[PDB]
């Protein structure tokens, strides 16, 4: 099955800009609720953002509010993160996943409803730092 | 035999002159159909679910959830004005016809070609087309009307409207019930509202197969297969347009005061002061006789809630409209609810040389002013003190609910006993020629998308497919895919579609509004210097006629 | 009032009282429902 | 006329010609001057007898 991978991740001074990218392998990701999450060497699972399938509407944490930029290309097949105005915090393994938009009611899964707050896959991951 | 042609193209459209006026109109079609194997002999059930995208807050307009039956049979559909007519003979028929009536329809399919692909291991890869003079093709035809019917002029999946051009039938399928509940939000709405697909109802289940409800004859390269000829019941269809509204129906005032100089501004008066007048109103507590109050036959058109989404056992759905918007005439940006807005591809009008995914559409502008416009409507109170006050008076201006951007007449209906209305106006060349009237009880009194619709039947839908061609290792107890050898089929469908008209009379001093070739459009109905060729979209109403 | 409307009938112990055949002209009833709704009518969309 | 004894008239004939107008509802204390206009005849709908 088609994977997720992540690329851009590296080194960068502080209150610079950079933009990660999220590549897709597979026929779903047009139709998915995209996220993108960040874990800090150590600490806990954060979650960054979330952009829906048609790129309707957008949400981020307050942390990167008016700071990170979500975006994505179905035509690419691709996912984005501009991440402007880069400040210390920044500096961790960012991941992108899929958000589980449906879960199935009984356990065959005859039924189903919508849903959020699980993330159905994972990609690879790109490690971000800031300093000089 | 194998050599021999099982019949002979023919796409010409004769015009036969009765007595009487009428014309018996016969339009020849004549297609080259290409069609694939199927990509499965299985049938499949297919839940198709977008709850991610509905699942955005404020977003269920777009729901597409749904359960449908995926069959390996291919659907020849020709119900549509473009298959038939060319612009020329549409233009004859708009513009010297008044009415025209559905005769009858009778089809055929003859010059079966099969062919198998033996694609070479070489290892630059090549591929030869050779000739099975054994394979067959099944076609089955659905005379006793057992199977859903699926007009593909709903989804632009017509055989083509170019005789030069090969076309391709549509793969088939229906939908399988099934229960759904979508509870509506919008932006900013907390949580996640009940958004569910609760699988199907036993009671409703239907599974239709070709195989058991059909006869399917076996066709070679050498056999031939036609329908014969149904005749329809439908009503009447008017090539002619309604103008008058409420306001210009009976006996005028008469006019005390002629103007006695040429130009704009010098208008007649009536004279009398409107409440020392003469008349008849339905207003039995006042004075006044305006035309705006003064009593009139009954009323031409009805209003309803535009973009409202009703929800029943499958999800929402619009409301149709039967009627168009008011004044889009005068400007195209306030073409709305009840206009239809027709989306189609390269085989079906869109230029043939164009690029990219982006479908051709356009909204079609009703010339019949059967429609309403809402902005100039108001409520009153039953006192009718004039000038009304700001209490008395409910305007569109006003906010229904709390909500600033919704009105009263987003809710109003005014269908009553006393409405009229016409039928829907033919489109060419992507509108629906005829369709099926519901099996309910009480049936509706107009469709929205064809102008013909069938009281007792019509006809039977066509469905190809390409026999399996079975390779020596076929194991039926394997759980794997069939293995077929690749095989395709290309056959000529004729088709012959008779109606009869009526020639319009000149009934005014004045000339009336017809379809002409000129500058501005001349270029739409000739060819590219590369072949491209495009059907633009034409009216079909032009003449006026008198309601009353 | 049944007395000023109706011819009324005496039956004692032994006599009998009969209608006449009555016949109907009422449309038909079914006894099948249909499950179809607005968002079940026509093609359904390709799935590529 | 409705009495035998009373010589009657004739009703001068006219009708109807298409026309379009727009007529924005207001009420009394609607600031400004609600869209009032006479657009002319659609050719479409000419019809002279």
């Amino acid at each position: 099955e088609g994977q997720l991978a992540e690329s851009g991740g590296d080194l960068v001074k502080p209150g610079g800009s950079l933009r990660l990218s999220c590549v897709a392998s597979g026929s779903t990701f047009r139709n998915s609720h995209m996220t993108w999450v960040r874990q800090a060497p150590g600490k806990g699972l954060q979650w960054v953002a979330n952009i829906d399938s048609g790129a309707f509407t957008t949400d981020y944490v307050d942390a990167v509010r008016g700071r990170f930029t979500v975006s994505r290309d179905n035509a690419r097949n691709t996912m984005y993160l501009q991440m402007n105005s880069l400040r210390a915090e920044d500096t961790a393994v960012y991941y992108c996943a899929t958000m589980k938009t449906s879960y199935c009611i009984d356990e065959n899964c005859f039924s189903f409803q919508a849903g959020r707050g699980v993330f159905d896959k994972w990609g690879q991951g790109t490690l971000v730092t800031v300093s000089s | 035999g194998v050599g021999i042609s099982t019949g002979t193209f023919n796409n010409q459209t004769e015009f036969k002159f009765l007595e009487n006026g009428w014309v018996y109109i016969t339009a020849n079609s004549s297609r080259l159909v290409h069609l694939n194997m199927p990509e499965s002999e299985n049938y499949r059930r297919v839940v198709v679910n977008n709850l991610d995208k509905t699942a955005v807050n404020g977003n269920m307009a777009l729901d597409d959830t749904h359960a449908e039956i995926v069959t390996p049979w291919s659907l020849v559909d020709a119900n549509a004005w473009g298959v038939w007519f060319n612009p020329g003979d549409w233009q004859l028929i708009v513009n010297t016809m008044s009415e025209l009536h559905l005769v009858s329809f009778e089809q055929e399919i003859f010059n079966v070609v099969l062919k198998t692909v033996s694609e070479s291991a070489t290892q630059p890869p090549t591929k030869v087309y050779n000739n099975d003079l054994t394979a067959s093709l099944m076609v089955a035809l659905d005379s006793n009307n057992t199977m859903p019917f699926t007009p593909a002029a709903m989804r632009s999946e017509t055989l083509g409207f170019y005789p030069w051009k090969p076309t391709i039938p549509t793969p088939w399928r229906y939908y399988f019930q099934w229960d759904r509940t979508l509870i509506p939000s919008h932006t900013g709405t907390s949580g996640t509202p009940t958004n569910i697909y609760h699988g199907t109802d036993p009671d409703d289940v239907q599974f239709y197969t070709i195989e058991n409800s059909v006869p399917v004859h076996l066709l070679r390269t050498g056999d031939e297969f036609a329908t014969g000829t149904f005749f329809f019941d439908c009503k009447p269809c008017r090539l002619t347009h309604t103008w008058q509204t409420n306001r210009a129906l009976g006996l005028p005032p008469f006019l005390n005061s002629l103007p006695q100089s040429e130009g704009g501004t010098n208008f007649g008066y009536i004279g009398v002061q409107q409440d020392k007048r003469r008349g008849v109103t339905q207003m039995g507590n006042t004075n006044y006789i305006t035309e705006a109050t003064i009593m009139r036959p009954a009323e031409v058109g009805y209003s309803a809630p535009y973009y409202s989404f009703e929800a029943s056992t499958q999800g929402p759905f619009k409301t149709p409209i039967a009627a168009g918007r008011g004044g889009a005439q005068t400007d195209e940006n306030q073409a709305a609810d009840g206009d239809p807005r027709y989306a189609f591809g390269r085989q079906h009008g869109q230029k043939t040389t164009t690029t990219g995914e982006t479908p051709e559409r356009f909204t079609y502008i009703a010339h019949q002013d059967t429609g309403r416009y809402p902005e100039g409507d108001w409520i009153q109170n039953i006192n009718f003190n004039l000038p009304v006050t700001d209490d008395n008076v409910l305007l569109p201006t006003d906010p229904i609910g709390g909500k600033t951007g919704i009105n009263y007449t987003n809710i109003f209906n005014t269908y009553g006993p006393l409405t009229a209305l016409n039928n829907v106006p033919p489109v060419y060349p992507n509108g629906q020629i005829w369709d099926k009237e519901f099996d309910t009880d009480l049936k509706p009194r107009l469709h929205v998308n064809a102008p013909f619709v069938c009281q007792n039947n019509c006809p039977g839908q066509l469905f190809v497919k390409v026999a399996p061609n079975l390779t020596n290792q076929y194991d039926p107890d394997a759980s794997a895919n069939m293995s077929r050898i690749v095989t395709y089929s290309d056959f000529w469908w004729k088709g012959k579609l008779v109606f009869k008209a009526k020639l319009r009379a000149s009934h005014t001093w004045n000339p009336i509004q017809q379809m002409s070739i000129n500058v501005d459009n001349q270029f739409n109905y000739v060819p590219s210097n590369i072949g491209g060729m495009k059907i633009v979209y034409e009216k079909s109403q032009l003449a006026p006629r008198k309601l009353y």
